RNA sequence: GCCAGGCUGUCUCCACCCGAGACUCAGUGAAAUUGAACUCGCUGUGAAGAUGCAGUGUACCCGCGGCAAGAUCUGCCGUGGGCGCUGGAGAACUGAGGGGGGCUGCUCCUAGUACGAGAGGACCGGAGUGGACGCAUCACUGGUGUUCGGGUUGUCAUGCCAAUGGCACUGCCCGGUAGCUAAAUGCGGAAGAGAUAAGUGCUGAAAGCAUCUAAGCACGAAACUUGCCCCGAGAUGAGUUCUCCCUGACCCUUUAAGGGUCCUGAAGGAACGUUGAAGACGACGACGUUGAUAGGCCGGGUGUGUAAGCGCAGCGAUGCGUUGAGCUAACCGGUACUAAUGAACCGUGAGGCUUAACCU
RNA sequence: CACAGGUGGUCAGGUAGAGAAUACCAAGGCGCUUGAGAGAACUCGGGUGAAGGAACUAGGCAAAAUGGUGCC
RNA sequence: GUGAAGAGGGAAACAACCCAGACCGCCAGCUAAGGUCCCAAAGUCAUGGUUAAGUGGGAAACGCGGAAGAU
RNA sequence: AGGACCGAACCGACUAAUGUUGAAAAAUUAGCGGAUGACUUGUGGCUGGGGGUGAAAGGCCAAUCAAACCGGGAGAUAGCU
RNA sequence: CCCGGCGAGGGGAGUGAAAAAGAACCUGAAACCGUGUACGUACAAGCAGUGGGAGCACGCUUAGGCGUGUGACUGCGUACC
């Protein structure tokens, strides 16, 4: 789960560091952010030559969650802290191929299909 | 709130009211019996009935685990020797409390509170 | 159709052969005996009283006694009463078991909240009034398992009512 | 009461080993993948047991891409298969949430010996 | 003067815990205001928003806790004492009426389907899955859990070491029993039904055409109401059903819904105790020896973590086997060991008059 | 008013402490004049807490994080 | 002309609208304004006409329409 | 040696809250400032009311001061309640 | 003399014309506080009164419908300066 203003960790090459969110989308009068849910966030560092510039603002997903999420057995998968990975409305395969840390089992999404290709370590 | 929990607030410190009730504690084992208000004398039971069940079995740990939630060594030594035996065969119980009116000095209801023999 | 009386145990979790964790309340079902019928001739309208548990002859007031020596049966804890469907009557005497919740697949769950004291404006409407005890339905829960031999009832979810209390167990009206 | 015992109780199964906190621990689940259905090894470290009758569950802990991750495993759930005890170790506290920010050598921890 | 960063419930959302007030028991106890009050809502008028004027509607009398729309009063929610439902009493419900919400996105098959020259392209609202509200719950995710355990600095005390107890925010922290908790999980915005606007229609002229209508005469919007739950017979129109109890005597008078005396004291309730996941006080639930209602005890479970002592090693810190040991409040199954005694009080002793059908 | 307020100077121990500040004790003085109750909402003084440290507020106003020695 | 300094009855209430100037008492009769379905005292009285919309029981200019009025 | 710094006692109300009933007719809690300088206080005396005092706000002089209390002129005076 | 606490206060006896004169001491009213007596009120809306008014108790001409105590209901009634 992420909030409004929550840094996320950065999980691709793109070169981001630091990543604040500035507008939770996914439902209209909404709260808070699942894991599997668009977000908006803007980017904090950039590296001195790349694709991503300081200053822009664009989607992400989160892959990891502080909080975690449950399971239909009970078991709940909690992570140290939260990471997330930029995306963009048009061109939705994000520029990095490779993702740090493992991730879950609910990215089966229609759009996530492609994502479940990297990240080996489960 | 207020739903299955245990301890009569008896608004005070927490340290005071372990204090209070180790003292009444080693007045009831000193004289063995009580005038004391029956909303006390429910927890004073419940907090002697088990020093009275430990001191029944007689072991260097089971008089210093005594000593440390009794702090007098005269009532500590009192115990292991004389109750002990003397309640040996009744398991539990061994407190009664007898109604002796309400308090003239503040209308506070008060009774008697002491052990099962009492004497002999 | 006919919804019958039971008393709260608890809830736990039951596990799947797939994988899957399910919570389930725990209702402990006695054969709710029928006591009285009532008829559109006489009471203007059809249902069936059914009784429960037992009480201590002592601690069970005469007029009941009566009334269950009547009914031709051992008094209960209490009385509850079922509109019937305008089906198959019953007969007094005739125990109800949990079987006919076997093969329902949805049931609605009505018990009393658990009490609380006074709660503020914010607590209540997010005026001050009391809270709890009083009567609340959950509908459309499925039964998980059912064991007859056992008069055990498990519900998913949650229903109203802390352990020890008493509830009432219903075929879902909505489906 | 008693009911509720005997549900809880008719489904345990005596198989899971007693593995003391902080003990090193494999962890074989299952994991529906497509329409098949497969084997997943997990290899961590044990924080906190907290054995609530068929409610239990204990925390594995591992360190993956530099990052650590934790997730709670159900004692007698159908989804565990088999725990393993590869590194015995030997801590004197029930619950270690203090490592989380211990690294290297501090987080490492000496053999029982026992 | 300014910038970059770390840093807390200021907030999404607040949740829990420790103390003094808030409520009751025994006593002391003043004020501001005060013409008198048997101190209702709406409509119209009025020196112009009427508790007091005309019309209309509702409301048993009197108390306790707050929400402050105007804390004395009006008003609202919850809950109490008295009273009647006509002999009394205990339960179960029908229900005149009353509380409220009927929200909303994505995907799946339908289906790249009908239609459509092609382009284009659904009705579908059937299934699954989100967002916000309410209700329910603590097994799960955790928070709290100063009443449980362990680490640790200073100081005092137990004649001293060891070992213990108090104080220093719970002395500072690490975990956590039960209860409560949302950030956790279960369900609901029904389906169907009635009346429906527009609109869609069988035969059809007057006025040999035509037309939703003149005659026969049919469907239908997410709009409205039932359907969904909850309170409800103080509904004084005071309801319906079941069961239980009383089956004595005598005297007087102003001779009748009369009065009085001895005996009787039924069912039930209250009175008091254990008390509760019931509670501010009331009230409510289980029990009161013919018992698991509270405490303690046995065993288990949870939690904490290898207690003290013993003997070995290091001349010391400390470790080793005893020892996965000791302790463990609120959890679970038993145990009468302790506390709920025998009782007293109210509540009565066949139930008012008239009418109509029955056996007499 | 036996009020919660002001009233001038002196006597100045031990422990860990740079310290007459800080915490417990020595001799000495006191538990302060309403007590007891289940411990509701709510108010006041505090403690802990998942996603955050400034997204409420005109406002970093309360609270919270560090609080030193020698060197690389 | 009224109130000021005049009551009473009617207009549902109302001080300037209509009748009407209270010496006091009486369980008497007759009238002014206003009424004679009830509330509430009086005709559900008679004759000749308008009304199908509760217009009566709120409305102008204008071609029955105009017409929208106060929890 | 500091209009030197941190920091006790001590002093100032500079700020927030408690109340204009009262505990106080100017007080309480907290924060803040000074804390060897331009400081404070123990005790005694002096500056008296078109006068004293005053870094001027026309501030203060025993419930206040901008003409204090006491007794009198005066049971005053104009309008008005 | 007794109750009361070896008090305060009260109850008897006596003195005292009188103690319905007891040191709170001639005469003792309303505001205010209590008991008893008779009546009305727990389905009933507003300056709380005025006429009608059955009923509820007492004494009267021993009925002859009289007065006192209350006023269910009913028409009217928007305080004083």
């Amino acid at each position: 789960m992420i909030q409004e203003q929550t840094m996320l960790n950065v999980a691709d090459n793109s070169g981001a560091r630091r990543v604040m969110c500035i507008k939770v989308l996914g439902g209209s009068h909404r709260r808070y952010a699942g894991v599997g849910d668009i977000i908006k966030i803007t980017i904090k560092e950039a590296i001195p030559r790349g694709k991503v510039k300081k200053g822009d603002v664009l989607k992400a997903v989160v892959v990891r969650t502080k909080k975690g999420v449950r399971r239909p057995d009970g078991s709940v998968i909690r992570f140290d802290g939260n990471a997330c990975v930029l995306l963009n409305n048009n061109s939705e395969q994000p520029i990095g191929t490779r993702i740090f840390g493992p991730v879950t089992r609910e990215l089966r999404s229609e759009k996530f299909m492609k994502i479940i290709s990297l990240a080996p370590e489960v | 709130m207020r739903h299955r929990k245990s301890g009569r607030q008896l608004n005070r410190n927490s340290s005071h009211r372990q204090a209070m009730f180790r003292n009444m504690a080693g007045s009831l084992v000193r004289h063995e019996i009580i005038k004391t208000t029956l909303p006390k004398a429910k927890e004073l039971r419940r907090v002697v009935e088990p020093l009275i069940t430990l001191a029944k079995t007689d072991s260097v740990a089971n008089r210093r685990l005594a000593f440390a939630r009794t702090r007098d060594n005269e009532i500590v030594a009192k115990l292991f020797n004389e109750l002990g035996p003397r309640f040996a065969s009744r398991a539990g119980g061994y407190t009664r409390i007898l109604k002796c009116g309400f308090r003239a000095g503040d209308n506070a209801p008060m009774a008697y509170i002491e052990l099962v023999d009492r004497s002999e | 159709m006919i919804g019958l009386v039971g008393k709260k145990v608890g809830m736990t979790r039951i596990f799947t052969e797939d994988g899957v964790s399910i919570p389930v309340t725990v209702i402990e079902v006695e054969a709710n005996r029928v006591t009285q019928v009532k008829d559109l001739a006489n009471d203007g309208y059809r249902a069936i009283q059914v009784t429960t548990g037992a009480k201590k002859a002592n601690r069970v007031t005469k007029p009941e006694a009566g009334h269950f020596a009547k009914a031709g049966v051992e008094a209960g804890r209490g009385l509850w009463e079922f509109r019937l469907a305008e089906g198959e009557e019953f007969t007094v005497g005739q125990s109800i078991s949990v079987e006919l919740f076997a093969d329902v697949k949805k049931v609605d769950v009505t018990g009393t909240s658990k009490g609380k004291g006074f709660a503020g404006t914010v607590k209540r409407w997010n005026m001050a009034g009391q809270m709890g005890n009083e009567r609340v339905t959950v509908q459309s829960l499925d039964v998980v398992r059912v064991d007859a031999e056992r008069n055990l009832l498990l519900v998913k979810g949650a229903v109203p009512g802390a352990t020890g209390s008493d509830l009432i167990v219903k075929p879902a009206v909505k489906a | 009461s008693n009911i509720i015992k005997q549900l809880e109780q008719e489904q345990m199964k005596q198989d899971v080993p007693s593995f003391r906190p902080g003990d090193t621990v494999e962890v074989k689940v299952w994991v529906v993948e497509g329409s098949k259905k497969r084997l997943q090894a997990f290899e961590g470290v044990v924080i906190a047991i907290r054995n609530r009758g068929l409610h239990s569950a204990f925390t594995v802990r591992k360190i993956s891409n530099g990052e650590g991750v934790e997730r709670v495993f159900q004692t007698h759930s159908p989804v565990v298969d088999s725990i393993s005890v590869k590194r015995r170790g030997a801590v004197r506290k029930a619950k270690l949430y203090y490592l989380r920010e211990r690294t290297g050598k501090a987080a490492r921890i000496k053999e029982r010996l026992n």
